[PDB]
RNA sequence: UUUGCUCCACACAAUAUAGAUGGAUACGAAUAAGGCGUCCUUGUGGCGUCGCUGAACCAUAGCAGGCUAGCAACGGUGCACUUGGCGGAAAGGCCUUGGGUGCUUGCUGGCGAAUUGCAAUGUCAUUUUGCGUGGGGAUAAAUCAUUUGUAUACGACUUAGA
RNA sequence: AGAACUGGCGAUGCGGGAUGAACCGAACGUAGAGUUAAGGUGCCGGAAUACACGCUCAUCAGACACCACAAAAGGUGUUAG
RNA sequence: CUGGGCCAGCAUCAGUUUUGGUGGCAGGAUAAAUCCAUAGGAAUGUAGCUUGCCUCGGUAAGUAUUAUAGCCUGUG
């Protein structure tokens, strides 16, 4: 080369509007946005299209999704409502590997018995027309 | 069908005991898949089986089994507790054990 | 002494024939609850005014919930406390939401610190500093600055089970 | 206090039999029972009083029939019903709908 | 012979104090409060909320 | 619930994974540690080098020969943290040390099986960044470990060995996934897509 | 010394077992960074994607898994063979070539099951060890004693004797 | 060595302090089920490698009352004041 | 072969207990908030406007308190 190559780690930055999943209690699951900064190990969000209420949480029961949208600092209730669906958040999670892994995960997990059945069969069925593919070239 | 198994496997880890005094009458049970009371709450009751082998045959049979019932979870991690009819020999400690699922409510 | 509540402590002196209708003194206190906060405000005014409780009785006890309790705040908080070989005064400031959150950590912060139990100390005043550039203590002007972000390295997700199959990474 | 189980026979080989509820899984499957008799099944029926009763053989296919009849209109449920139940490796009952 | 404990089994419940048959048929282990708009005084919560 | 546990004892710190493993095996779970030179001890070599010294120091004084026994590899060095988290003197404890074994690079029945790590013993995780710390095999060696050296030489062979292994299983699961994917967009595809595979 | 002895098959009577019951599923390396895919100038390279756990992957339906008839594939898999190779850290195992053979739940049919009576009681795993057969096989030494003195309290050590 | 009040040991096992007359907890007929005390819950060892904010890096760290000791004096280590 | 004797599973209960789900009420600043109306203000100053810089995209300083973001504080 005849550049200067320097790879910097590209972290999911905690800044407002930052959009987070929370980890652990009551808002399990949920996303929420983070609206103001306490200190290094505690910040403010507030989940209002999914029900979970502004509050000040500590920074490890929650992970940072790469997602983030415009928002003021310290923005009431309302506006990140008005804020978050402008920019259409819940839209663009949904279309993550990560997001819809945890609905397969989901999924899978409320099968019937009977479904359990029908699983191993149609994937049987699959798995014929597999490994004849598998030995065609 | 290489699968015929409708229990859980277990673990049979200890008696009941502090740390000097042991109760051979209750012992300690690591369920399989368990990680916490409130899972351990669904296998109360359930019946628990250990099986071993023998020289002598009885029914026609040289395998044996001992049997009793979970009857309370233990500790924070899914440990529960069981008694037997008898009481298990403690060179069983670290011997496999089976959680049948029944008597259900499910 | 633990999770924090505020307290209002309103009380007074025994009413004598002579002094029908003593004046009547109040506190906020922060104790746990609020039979430690009635004898907290004893305490106190036993240090202040010639009072005992025997001689006394407290004539209001009421919580005093945060007003605005999902704005960040700095709070002023000056305190008074014993360490092994002399007792002190001390500044020092706190970015919390609530003052009952803020007390809290002050009172972790001076054991961690200064090694003093709940006891050994007496909080003076606590304050909401109104306009930022009257914060002093560098370690809140530190997250004062504007459009403030920073990332969290070396991530440490907690593992379900002992055996894994894989080697973890740790990039947030 | 028991349950009236059929199978069905021809099915899975089990017939029409007596069965106490402490002893099973409930799963959330259902077939239709409307078409099938089923009045006549009774303690005195299974009653003690070696060699099949010819009654036995030919309730079975009766109510059989019908069940197997409501069976086939769904897909599957025929096989589902053959198959035998056993929990693999990483199957937790506390988990499991069924 | 035999200790029964009224805060359980009804029947010796019931033997011991007979009216909890109407205390539970009023139900009144509920039962709302009235109401009323009494508002506090100013000084109440100037007090309240002061320094 | 695996017959046998195969741990890849890298970058572990020794008395955590030790104390994991001393409970695995009371428990009745086999246990083989490999790559027992590659385990970390917290804080700087200098200070683990001096605590092995008193650790050598120690000796009957009457007839060294039964006095505490100095085992200088790091296997042994391992299975010393790990004794001393069993009750060794017991039947119980004999049958539990009986389900263990612990090796220095990964002998042959091993190298071609799987390995798995203790997340809640791995340095990494554990240590806090920045913090000093020592390599086992490197502190066995500075107190008379002999074959570190025909250990990495074994390693280095064993590594390339299961790479050209790893080239080509990658090069099949290409295979599977260029094989696969003219069912991939099936129609049964997506009916199992409707139970969540 | 009269019986013997050795390997492989499948065959009984003992005997033991720290504890089978779908599968121990193979890069290395970093973690203030990486995996995978793809292209290339094969590099500290360019683009794309992934994590947020194995809550995976693989396998799993049939008298503890029977009998029976077909279509569609040319596949899967088990067994005993066979062509090449590689593996010495304890390699005692791994890939690969060619058919043969059973099974195939990829699909469509014809039968069977009960009464073991409403759970008890149910698949038999692998160690040794003795005997039995049918085949292939191989046909010695050590000690006592006697002797040497490079040895020696006695044992032991070291020599020698067809 | 020697007095004061009380509680103990002696005469007394049980649970905790590894150990131990005297500490802590609690005093004892034969037992079942529950709950706790003092003390504990990485592994030995029954019980969260639990949650939370700081602090600390020791080429002699430190780790729990009785208790199995450390002082004057110093440090441009680092923290808060 | 049936009765006993003993053991066991289920069902309905009695006593002791442990662990879940769920309904209705009471109180407080008749919670505090969010939310809504409104008065007022500010800066870690949103839009405009102003001047140098520009790649005429944008940018900087300064002005400017809702504007082409919003926040704070009072009362209701
Ligand atoms: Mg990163
Ligand atoms: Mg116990
Ligand atoms: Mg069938
Ligand atoms: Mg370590
Ligand atoms: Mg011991
Ligand atoms: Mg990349
Ligand atoms: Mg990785
Ligand atoms: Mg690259
Ligand atoms: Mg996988
Ligand atoms: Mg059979
Ligand atoms: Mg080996
Ligand atoms: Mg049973
Ligand atoms: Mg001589
Ligand atoms: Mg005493
Ligand atoms: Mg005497
Ligand atoms: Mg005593
Ligand atoms: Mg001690
Ligand atoms: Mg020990
Ligand atoms: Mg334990
Ligand atoms: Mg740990
Ligand atoms: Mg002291
Ligand atoms: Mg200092
Ligand atoms: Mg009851
Ligand atoms: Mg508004």
């Amino acid at each position: 080369s005849t550049d200067s190559i320097v790879k910097a780690s590209n972290w999911r930055l905690v800044e407002v509007g930052r959009v987070v999943l929370i980890k652990k209690g009551q808002s399990a699951g949920k996303l929420a946005a983070i609206v103001e900064i306490i200190d290094q190990k505690k910040v403010l969000i507030d989940g209002p299209k999914a029900g979970v209420p502004r509050q000040a949480i500590n920074l490890g029961q929650v992970v940072l999704t790469p997602l983030t949208f415009a928002l003021p600092r310290g923005a009431r209730t309302a506006t990140v409502s008005k804020k978050w669906a402008a920019a259409a958040v819940c839209e663009k999670w949904a279309a993550s590997s990560w997001a819809k892994k945890i609905a397969q995960r989901e999924r899978r997990a409320a099968l019937t018995d009977f479904e359990r059945f029908q699983v191993m069969v149609l994937r049987k069925q699959k798995r014929y027309t597999v490994k004849k593919a598998l030995a065609k070239a | 069908a290489e699968s015929h198994r409708l229990y859980v496997k277990g673990k049979h880890l200890s008696y009941q005991r502090s740390k000097r005094v042991n109760n051979p009458n209750v012992s300690l049970i690591k369920i399989e898949g368990v990680a916490t009371p409130q899972d351990a709450q669904f296998y109360l009751g359930k019946r628990i089986a250990y099986v071993y082998r023998a020289s002598k045959e009885v029914r026609g049979s040289k395998i044996r089994v001992m049997w009793g019932k979970v009857t309370r979870t233990h500790g924070n991690s899914g440990v529960v507790r069981a008694t037997f009819r008898n009481n298990l020999p403690a060179k069983t400690f670290g011997a496999s054990v089976r959680i049948f699922l029944y008597p259900s409510n499910i | 002494m633990a999770h924090f509540k505020e307290y209002q402590v309103i009380g007074r002196r025994l009413p004598t024939e002579s002094v029908p209708e003593p004046k009547l003194f109040r506190m906020r206190i922060f104790a746990s609850n609020e039979v430690i906060a009635k004898s907290r405000y004893w305490y106190f005014l036993q240090k202040l005014h010639k009072v005992k409780k025997a001689s006394g009785e407290i004539v209001s006890i009421n919580q005093i919930n945060e007003a605005h309790p999902t704005k960040v705040k700095n709070f002023g908080v000056w305190v008074r406390y014993d360490s092994r070989s002399g007792t002190h005064n001390m500044y020092k400031e706190i970015r919390d939401v609530s003052r009952v959150a803020a007390v809290e950590t002050l009172y972790q912060d001076m054991a961690a610190r200064h090694r003093a139990r709940f006891r050994s100390i007496h909080i003076l005043k606590v304050a909401e500093i109104e306009k930022t550039a009257d914060v002093k203590r560098q370690y809140v002007k530190q997250f004062l600055t504007k459009d403030l972000k920073f990332p969290l390295p070396h991530r440490v997700q907690k593992s379900t089970k002992t055996f894994s199959y894989k080697r973890p990474s740790t990039f947030y | 206090n028991t349950l009236l189980i059929s199978g069905p026979f021809k099915v899975n080989g089990v017939p029409l039999r007596r069965v106490n509820a402490r002893y099973v899984i409930a799963t959330s499957t259902k077939v239709s029972v409307e078409g099938v008799n089923v009045e006549k099944f009774n303690v005195e029926y299974f009653a003690k009083e070696k060699e099949i009763k010819a009654e036995r053989v030919e309730d079975q296919k009766v109510v059989d029939k019908a069940l197997i009849a409501e069976i086939k209109k769904t897909p599957l449920l025929k096989q589902y019903l053959s198959a035998s139940f056993s929990l693999k490796n990483g199957d937790k009952p506390h988990m499991l709908k069924f | 012979v035999l200790k029964k404990n009224p805060l359980k089994n009804k029947q010796v419940l019931l033997r011991l104090n007979p009216y909890a048959k109407v205390f539970a048929a009023e139900k009144l282990g509920s039962k709302k409060a009235e109401k009323t708009g009494t508002k506090p005084a100013a000084v109440f919560t100037e007090t309240l909320k002061h320094d | 619930v695996e017959p046998v546990v195969v741990i890849d004892g890298k970058g572990h710190l020794v008395g955590r994974l030790a104390s994991v493993v001393a409970k695995q095996l009371l428990n009745g779970q086999k246990i083989v540690v490999v790559r027992a030179e590659e385990l970390n001890i917290s804080g700087e070599f200098f200070r683990n080098k001096l605590k092995y010294h008193d650790f050598l120091r120690k000796a009957t004084a009457f007839n060294k020969t039964r006095g505490p026994f100095h085992f200088r590899a790091p296997s042994r060095i391992f299975y010393k943290a790990l004794r001393g988290m069993v009750s060794h003197k017991t039947a119980r404890g004999k049958a539990a040390l009986e389900r263990l074994k612990v090796f220095e690079g990964i002998p042959p029945p091993y190298d071609k099986k799987k390995r798995v790590v203790v997340p809640q013993a791995l340095r990494v995780l554990r240590l806090k960044p920045g913090r000093k710390y020592t390599t086992l095999g490197k502190l066995s060696t500075s107190v008379g470990w002999k074959y570190e050296d025909v250990v990495a030489k074994l390693e280095a062979k064993r590594k390339v060995s299961s790479a050209e292994y790893y080239a080509k299983k990658r090069a099949f699961t290409k295979k599977v996934a260029s094989a696969n994917a003219t069912a991939a967009e099936s129609d049964v595809a997506k009916q199992l897509a409707a139970l969540g595979y």
